């Protein structure tokens, strides 16, 4: 901030402060020092005031609050390019914008480095252990499930089952590797499915038998009964579009996400006849966040022995 | 003490007296913001929010989820370790008009730039309570229906330029193509996703 | 030669209306935050867009016809002359309706400015202002035709609050139109934070508080029949309160990305300001002396000592807020709810109840109210409603600052924020039985409103207007 | 009828006539406009050989 | 750009 | 004039009201063809009725409007009330309930032009068509000797009358009823017995069946607009009957109820 | 069942894309002859020059009616009925009607070309943009489920949630230039050209109405006034 406009501030909150001041003195200038029952002589519509002294208490604490703010503002940033005379802070230069006072940042960073200091031997410690260790440390598996709940509860589920479109973390099935390592790296890099469409690759018939075959000979649930399908025809389609990224069996791939096709379980988007066609028809391509940039590998590899502990 | 009774004799006295005094306390907090370089410079890096990104926070005022939501994250740790990376007077340089909000119903949506997928904002502001169950956030099942004409995305544009945001004769023209054929939600949505992404 | 009751009582009749319908409004909202589904997916009554409509119609539609009621009628009568120009003075009553009635079509369709107590979008914000400058012109003039050497220590308020409350919208809606009802602020970021709330607590302060600290000025003692307690003390309060709520502005951004020094000077301004207020809340109490017995007769009487003792209350409580410390803890809580409605319900709506139930048998030629009973009744469901308000959200707004800044010795949070709101919902009920309490007070007074207005013969309205 | 504020009903009454007389220029506008030449008119022509 | 919008359906290929 | 847009509804709406008068027992169809000009409506008709209505109609209704503001100047206007105000008069000779027509109700009238001309413009420049109403929809297609439109409605200002028209199974008897719906309103002065003028004062049977007829006018109205419906034809056939029910009945009810006694002075 | 669209009077280039419909897939069989190609050029935005080479087909001048060679009684003797004029034909069926009856022709060899309108039932109209929209029948295909209006969307992806309905306009595959989506926007472009074309001063009117409108309320202050006063 310019050197003008510190001075207009300083000029004005100290120009403020005494009309204040002054304002009080005067008025309290030449009172009766009494409450007293004459009142003042003129009347409007017969309200009368009494013409009293300000009360003693109450003209003592706007005085001492005119005292506090000078103080305050003396110790603290205010009256322009002016920081504050705070001895934890007015000094050295540990911070990061080269300033000697308080600001939200300045507290910040100091309250951050004491933290940093408090707590990263924590996370070290439970950093540079493997996950299968980490994942059987009471602290370690409870502060994985509250950055679990504060952080990705609201997606996954409060109690690590997600709802319909996003993974159960607790079931034995996993859509990628279901291996530490491979859960680690799917909660720091984040996961793209890349389900493709069919609609209007395999038409609309196709999509239905297709579907059909997963619900019935891979799923195992029965049709809706009253639903027309070529279950030979879907399996046809399916050795030959479907094969490449589920097993024969459709039971998965986890080096592209891909996931087992003979379990309703594991379905995330569904496993009725009316959501797998739709899956079919439109695509899915789920996606899941990239957890490195957010809050670290530490925390991510906490989280990781969390889920982990939760699953196996 | 009882020079006072000038200014109630007088009502052009006491008017004046009470127009400067009020005035005293405006002209030191709201001018010197102005010509302030803090407040006003950008964040390195920026750029204004896209014709659907306006759009969407278009909507976003529209639906009124400034009473509910926050947009500005205090230099707190609970604060930043919950949200991320503590708002800077220059994220909102070109935010007219600023949505940093007074008031939590939930999470503060200063940082929920990249965060989470697009497929959870939708199935998110499409019913709360599906991927949430104690959510309190109402259900928005009509921001997928409705869809965006681009009438007032040129002038929308023109307007903000003539406020001060940097945008450029390419992005007026092509505002009315960015959202020809693209739904409320989808807006709402790409402005969600676009915030706090200055910043990490 | 008479007083204009004319606009007087319309408007004070419009006020009961008006107060009715925003805190059904409020209690609707407040339901739909216990149980979603009250919202029924529609797009015009999600809580989004009502919170807005409520906040700005219990602020301008109740509170502004409660003060326009309350100045038209103390002015003439303080002054001794009717109102400067009955045109104007019709004018600024079905403006003003016009004004609400644009909140209702409007806000619900979406068209609002996010600006907290600003949100009527363009060509709604210019009627506002076609229609202020048209009272100020009827109030400042009717104090210019005066029949009385001084003016009284209410008419400065009024004055103050009529002028700032102009100063403050016109500055507040600098914008840019892109249609009709679509408006960009002129300002960003932390220059638009900054005038957004120096506007914002001034729609406090002013439109709540020094506008209604005339409406007390006049009723206390009128209704208790006994003089102000002090002409000094009305002095330093008004003048310092001026001065001051200006400056304490910038408590609401107190750690926000707005400049530091803001900050400071908005917290040491308003730790000031917390003086003035107290003496205005002094000099009101103090005015009973030697009349508290006729609480227990009248109840008129109680609703303005307890609409002073609940603005003591709130004017203590906002200047501790505005510390930094203590704001850390609540500045996104319910807390900053509960203080609104210590000042609104406690405050603002008491000291109008109890200013209406004062007027209205004035201004239609009726001794007295239909069911004094009544009154009783509705005092009491209003503060037990107001208190519980307060308490619940009090413990709601610690219980989230609490939970937010919880953490574990870990150092990770040791809540998630659905936690909080789950921890709320208790909150959120208590809230709710509250408001339907002080609707239920509202209701009584519009049951009673409604039978003393009729039973009001012609010529009794007539005669008590005869000027004096 | 007591005491009819003069010049203020002058004055209204000569606010009101010259609006009106405005109005009355606005509302002829179409009629005078529509006897300049129409787009039936400025067909023009083109050189004859 | 107008051009280009208004541009007749009908194309015709013409020797040379 | 509606006939002189020459669009479809012009045309055939020309073509059903002229063929009604083909429905007089014996010179009817000379007649229709007479008032045609033509053995159908054609450009003939249009030219004369284009000069009727640019001149004779005009001049006729000049002539006639100044005839009804003479006959209200030589008898005095009513009022809300029905109090004879020229019964108490001042000195002066002015009545006590009167005042000067110049200025005060030139200026009333004033106020009410400036506001029709709000409500004027703001169809002209945002509403012209009204819904359809004010212009028809099909009247924007050229008229078609040999296409009739789906369903063929009058402007709604005949509505009601063709509501009436319809609601008789007759053509004759409908064309008959048509007419008497306009010529029994010539003879209401005669119709009402009441001691009092105003509706404030009369009987609450006066009141009812002032309400049953302006209710029967508009549905009439409104169901005359719209293509023939079993509900509609039904409610047609009720309001048609309580609509000459109002005038026939109208030297009874006004008689057999019990009136107020009018004011001297008029209220308010 | 009519579909709504949103129909941009204050876009000049969806104007002159149906414009250029209009001119090209058209006028053809339907005249717009109480309109002028100088004005439509001037609405528009279209210079004259470039009006005159581009949707000027039949030799007209600038200032002609968008007159065209085939007589109404010609056209009426080949398709059996007459193609109306379609200067006001917004206004005689509005714009929702043509949006819907431009994308309703499917074929139905039963009728005298082969096709048949869901909106215009047994209309005597040929399919003149089967070129653009494709081969389009009455077949079975995916439609939204909808249950006593509970609209299912897909949360996640936000698109649909079908159901095969074998009563719906189909297009078949691969048998026109342009897809559902950009044959909506064709459709839609004419669809504006053509509510211009039948209401040509409506921007106009919107601005002046608003001035007349403006005047007439600061004249009804005054007069409020005059009449108010002047009744003490
Ligand atoms: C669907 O469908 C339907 C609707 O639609 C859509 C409908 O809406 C309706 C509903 C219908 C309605 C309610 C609408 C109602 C509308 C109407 C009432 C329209 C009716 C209008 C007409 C059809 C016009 C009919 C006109 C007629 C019959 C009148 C004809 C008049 C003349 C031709 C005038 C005759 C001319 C004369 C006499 C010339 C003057 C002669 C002279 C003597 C001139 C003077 C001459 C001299 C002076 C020279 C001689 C000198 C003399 C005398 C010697 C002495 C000299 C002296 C001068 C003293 C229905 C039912 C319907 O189902
Ligand atoms: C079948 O259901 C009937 C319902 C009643 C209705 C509409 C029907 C046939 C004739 C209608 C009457 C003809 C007379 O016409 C009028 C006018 C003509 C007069 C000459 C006679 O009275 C009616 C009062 C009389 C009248 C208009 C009243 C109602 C009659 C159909
Ligand atoms: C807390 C930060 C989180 C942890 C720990 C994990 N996630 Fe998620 N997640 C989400 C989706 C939509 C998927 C599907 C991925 C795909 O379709 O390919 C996933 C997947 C996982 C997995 C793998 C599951 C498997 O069976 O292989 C793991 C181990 C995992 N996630 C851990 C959704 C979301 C999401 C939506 C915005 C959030 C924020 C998170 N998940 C967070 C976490
Ligand atoms: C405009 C219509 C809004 C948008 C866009 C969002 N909100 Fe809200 N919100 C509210 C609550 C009580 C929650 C709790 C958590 C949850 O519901 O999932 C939320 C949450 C969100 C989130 C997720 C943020 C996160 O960190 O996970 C987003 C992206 C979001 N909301 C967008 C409350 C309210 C509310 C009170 C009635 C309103 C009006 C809005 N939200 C409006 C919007
Ligand atoms: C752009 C490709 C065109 C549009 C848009 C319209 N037409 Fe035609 N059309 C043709 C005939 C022989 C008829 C009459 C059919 C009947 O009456 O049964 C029509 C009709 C219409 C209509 C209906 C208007 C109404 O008021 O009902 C509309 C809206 C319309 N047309 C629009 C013939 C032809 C034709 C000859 C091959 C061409 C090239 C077009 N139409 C082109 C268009
Ligand atoms: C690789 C290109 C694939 C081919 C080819 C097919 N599938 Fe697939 N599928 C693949 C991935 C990476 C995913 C994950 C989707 C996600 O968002 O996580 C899927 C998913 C499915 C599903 C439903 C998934 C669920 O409910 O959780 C189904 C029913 C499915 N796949 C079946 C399917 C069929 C029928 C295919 C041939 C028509 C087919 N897949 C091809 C990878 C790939
Ligand atoms: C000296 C007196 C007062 C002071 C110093 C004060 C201070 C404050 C503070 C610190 C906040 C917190 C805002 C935030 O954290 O975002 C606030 C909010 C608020 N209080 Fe007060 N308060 C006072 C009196 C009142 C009164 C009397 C009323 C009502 C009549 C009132 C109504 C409000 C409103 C409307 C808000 C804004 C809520 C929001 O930010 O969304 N206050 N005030
Ligand atoms: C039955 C009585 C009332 C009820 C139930 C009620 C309810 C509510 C609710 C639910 C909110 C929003 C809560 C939130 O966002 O967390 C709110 C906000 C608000 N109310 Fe009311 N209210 C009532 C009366 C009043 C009155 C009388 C006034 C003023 C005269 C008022 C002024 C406000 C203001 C200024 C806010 C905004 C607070 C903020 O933004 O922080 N309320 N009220
Ligand atoms: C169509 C053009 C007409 C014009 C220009 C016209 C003009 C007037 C005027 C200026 C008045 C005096 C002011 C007033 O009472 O409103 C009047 C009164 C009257 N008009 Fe009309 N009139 C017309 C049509 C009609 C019609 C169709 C009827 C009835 C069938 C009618 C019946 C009356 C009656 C009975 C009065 C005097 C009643 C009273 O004093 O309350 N007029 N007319
Ligand atoms: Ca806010
Ligand atoms: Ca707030
Ligand atoms: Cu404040």
């Amino acid at each position: 901030m310019t050197t003008f406009w510190s001075l207009y501030i300083t000029a004005l909150t100290l120009g403020t402060l005494l009309a204040l001041t002054w304002l009080i003195f005067a008025t309290r200038k030449g009172q009766r020092s009494s409450t007293t029952d004459e009142t003042v002589g003129h009347s409007y519509d017969g309200i009368e005031e009494y013409d009293n002294p300000l009360p003693k208490w109450w003209f003592m604490l706007f005085v001492g609050t005119l005292v506090f703010a000078v103080g305050y503002l003396a110790l603290y940033p205010g009256l322009g390019t002016w920081k504050g005379l705070m001895p934890g802070y007015q000094s050295a230069d540990e911070f990061a914008d080269k300033e000697k006072g308080w600001t939200g940042v300045h507290q910040w960073e100091k309250e951050m480095a004491k933290a940093d200091e408090k707590y990263g031997p924590i996370f070290a410690k439970f950093a540079a252990m493997p996950i299968e260790e980490v994942a059987k440390d009471p602290q370690a598996v409870k502060m994985g499930g509250r950055l679990f709940a504060s952080n990705c509860s609201i997606c996954h589920g409060s109690d690590a089952k997600g709802a319909y479109g996003f993974p159960n973390l607790t079931d034995a099935d996993w859509r990628w590797g279901g291996e530490p390592e491979t859960i680690k790296t799917t909660i720091m890099a984040g996961r793209h499915a890349a389900m493709p469409a069919w609609g209007e690759v395999i038409g609309e018939e196709g999509v239905k038998n297709v579907a059909a075959f997963v619900l019935t000979q891979m799923d195992g649930r029965k049709l809706p009964e009253g639903a027309k399908a070529d279950i030979e025809a879907g399996k046809q389609v399916f050795a030959t579009t479907c094969v490449a990224c589920h097993g024969p069996e459709g039971k998965g791939t986890p080096a592209m996400g891909a996931p087992d096709l003979t379990h309703p379980g594991a379905f995330i988007y569904g496993s009725s006849f009316a959501q797998l066609q739709q899956t079919i028809r439109y695509g899915r391509q789920g996606v899941m966040p990239a957890q490195q940039e957010h809050l670290g590998n530490d925390k991510v590899h906490l989280l990781a022995a969390y889920v982990y502990s939760l699953s196996h | 003490m009882k020079n006072h009774e000038i200014l109630e004799k007088n009502v052009g006295l006491l008017a004046i007296f009470m127009v400067i005094a009020v005035s005293i306390g405006g002209l030191t907090q709201i001018v010197p913001l102005f010509f302030q370089d803090v407040t006003n410079t950008p964040v390195e890096g920026m750029k204004p929010r896209t014709a659907l990104e306006l759009e969407g926070r278009d909507i976003y005022i529209r639906e009124g989820c400034v009473g509910c939501h926050s947009q500005m994250v205090r230099p707190f740790r609970a604060e930043t370790e919950r949200y991320g990376h503590y708002s800077v007077a220059g994220e909102s340089v070109w935010d007219h008009p600023f949505l940093w909000g007074s008031k939590r119903t939930g999470p503060d949506l200063a940082r929920v730039g990249g965060r989470y997928s697009d497929d959870w904002h939708r199935a998110h502001l499409y019913n709360p309570r599906n991927v949430v169950p104690e959510s309190k956030m109402p259900a928005y099942p009509w921001l997928v229906e409705n869809k965006l004409d681009g009438k007032d995305t040129a002038t929308k544009m023109e307007v903000l330029r003539k406020l001060g945001v940097p945008y450029t004769d390419e992005d007026i023209a092509g505002a009315r193509e960015a959202v020809k054929g693209k739904t409320e939600m989808d807006a709402l949505v790409a402005f969600l996703q676009g915030l706090g992404t200055s910043i990490k | 030669p008479a007083y204009n009751y004319k606009v007087v009582r319309q408007f004070a009749i419009m006020t009961v209306v008006w107060g009715v319908i925003g805190m059904g409004l409020g209690v609707l909202i407040a339901s739909q935050l216990v149980w979603p589904q009250m919202n029924f997916d529609l797009p015009w009554t999600s809580f989004g867009r009502l919170r807005p409509l409520h906040t700005n119609l219990v602020i301008f539609a109740f509170g502004g016809c409660a003060l326009f009621a309350t100045s038209y009628y103390t002015v003439q009568r303080t002054c001794q002359v009717r109102l400067f120009s009955d045109t104007l003075a019709a004018f600024t009553f079905w403006g003003w309706q016009a004004v609400a009635v644009i909140l209702l079509v409007s806000l619900p369709l979406g068209n609002t400015t996010t600006k907290e107590y600003a949100e009527i979008e363009f060509t709604g914000a210019i009627w506002l202002a076609i229609v202020w400058v048209a009272y100020a012109v009827v109030f400042f003039g009717t104090l210019i035709k005066r029949k009385v050497k001084h003016i009284y220590v209410g008419n400065w308020f009024f004055g103050s609050f009529i002028l700032t409350t102009a100063m403050l919208h016109i500055v507040n809606h600098m914008s840019l139109p892109v249609s009709w009802f679509k408006s960009y602020s002129m300002y960003s970021g932390a220059t638009d934070a900054m005038v957004q709330w120096w506007y914002g607590h001034n729609a406090v302060g002013f439109f709540l508080t020094t506008g209604f600290l005339g409406m007390m000025y006049y009723f206390v003692p009128k209704q208790a029949g006994r003089p102000v307690y002090s002409y000094r003390l009305s002095i330093v309060h008004f003048w310092a309160l001026i001065t001051l709520y200006i400056w304490a502005g910038p408590h609401h951004l107190h750690y926000t990305a707005l400049p530091d020094w803001a900050q400071s000077l908005g917290m040491v301004m308003s730790l000031i300001l917390l003086a003035p207020s107290w003496g205005g809340m002094i000099n009101g109490m103090m005015t009973l002396s030697g009349a508290w017995h006729k609480l227990r007769d009248d109840p008129i009487l109680r609703f303005l000592v307890v609409s002073l003792a609940f603005y003591g209350m709130s004017t203590f409580e906002g200047p501790m807020m505005a510390i930094k410390t203590v704001n850390a803890l609540s500045h996104y809580t319910d807390w900053t709810i509960g203080h609104v409605h210590a000042g609104a319900l406690g405050w603002v709506a008491m000291i109008t109840i109890g200013s209406l139930y004062h007027l209205i048998p004035k201004v239609y030629g009726v001794e007295k109210m239909h069911s004094v009973g009544l009154i009783n009744a509705h005092f009491w469901l209003a503060t037990i409603g107001t208190v519980l308000y307060i308490a619940s959200l009090w413990v709601n707004g610690i219980t989230q600052g609490l939970m937010w800044r919880a953490v574990n010795e870990d150092g990770t949070l040791t809540y998630s924020f659905v936690e909080s709101l789950v921890a709320s919902h208790p909150g959120f009920i208590v809230r709710l039985v509250g408001g339907g309490f002080f609707l239920t007070g509202m209701l009584l007074m519009s049951y009673n409103t409604w039978r003393t207005v009729r039973q009001a013969r012609p010529e009794g309205i007539l005669a008590a207007a005869r000027m004096a | 009828n007591d005491g009819v504020n003069a010049g203020r009903r002058r004055f209204l009454v000569a606010a009101t006539s010259v609006v009106g007389a405005a109005g009355a220029v606005g509302a002829a506008v179409p009629f005078v406009g529509s006897w300049f030449p129409s787009a039936k008119a400025k067909a023009a022509g083109a050189p004859v050989q | 750009a107008i051009a280009k919008r208004l541009e007749p359906v009908g194309k015709v290929c013409v020797q040379g | 004039g509606y006939l002189l847009p020459w669009g479809q509804m012009s045309y055939w709406g020309a073509q059903v009201i002229i063929s009604l008068f083909g429905a007089i027992p014996v010179v009817g169809e000379d007649l229709a063809q007479w008032i045609r000009g033509d053995f159908l409506i054609s450009g003939i008709t249009l030219n004369r009725f284009f000069a009727l209505h640019v001149i004779a109609l005009p001049i006729v209704l000049l002539g006639l409007v100044v005839l009804h503001i003479l006959a209200l100047h030589e008898v005095g206007s009513n009022n809300p009330d029905g109090v004879d105000i020229k019964k108490k008069k001042d000195e002066n000779g002015v009545p006590l309930d009167g005042i000067a027509f110049h200025p005060y109700y030139t200026v009333k009238d004033i106020v009410g032009v400036v506001v029709f001309l709000f409500i004027f413009c703001t169809v002209i420049f945002f509403f012209p068509e009204m819904g359809g109403y004010f212009l028809e929809k099909p009247n924007f297609e050229m008229a078609n000797q040999f296409k009739t439109p789906e369903h063929i409605a009058p402007v709604w200002y005949f509505t009601p009358f063709y509501a009436i028209l319809r609601a008789v199974p007759d053509k004759l008897m409908g064309v008959v009823a048509m007419g008497a719906a306009i010529a029994v309103l010539f003879v209401l002065p005669w119709l009402d017995r009441s001691p009092v003028r105003s509706i404030r004062y009369k009987g609450w049977l006066s009141k009812l069946w002032l309400v049953i007829f302006a209710v029967s006018f508009v549905i009439l109205g409104y169901y005359g607009a719209q293509a023939p419906s079993p509900l509609g034809t039904t409610l047609s056939r009720v309001c048609t009957v309580l609509y000459f029910a109002f005038f026939i009945l109208m030297p009874f009810y006004t008689r057999m109820e019990k009136t107020k006694p009018v004011p001297e002075r008029v209220t308010g | 069942q009519l579909d709504h669209v949103d129909i941009d009077l204050t876009d000049k280039a969806a104007m002159q894309d149906g414009a250029r419909t209009f001119a090209n897939y058209c006028m053809g069989c339907h005249s717009a002859k109480f309109q002028r190609y100088e004005r439509v050029a001037t609405d528009l935005g279209i210079p004259a020059d470039l009006m005159m080479e581009k949707l000027v087909f039949t030799g007209a001048k600038i200032g002609d009616h968008m007159d065209i060679g085939m007589k109404p009684a010609d056209a009426k003797t080949w398709f059996g009925a007459a193609p109306p004029d379609l200067t006001l034909v917004a206004r005689v069926r509005g714009t929702d009607w043509l949006y819907s009856y431009l994308r309703s022709f499917y074929e139905d060899p039963k009728r005298p070309w082969g096709v048949n309108n869901v909106i215009f039932p047994n209309v005597g109209m040929p399919n003149v943009l089967a070129p653009l929209q494709g081969r389009q029948v009455i077949g079975c295909k995916q439609v939204q489920v909808v249950e006593d209006g509970k609209k299912q969307f897909d949360p996640l992806t936000g698109t649909p949630l079908t159901h095969e309905a074998c009563d719906q306009l189909t297009v078949v595959p691969k048998t026109g230039e342009l897809n559902e989506a950009q044959f909506d926007e064709k459709v839609k472009n004419l669809v504006t050209f053509l509510a211009y074309s039948a209401n040509p001063n409506k921007l106009a009117s919107e601005r002046i109405g608003t001035y007349v409108l403006l005047y007439l309320a600061f004249f009804f202050v005054f007069a409020y006034l005059l009449k108010r006063e002047y009744w003490k």
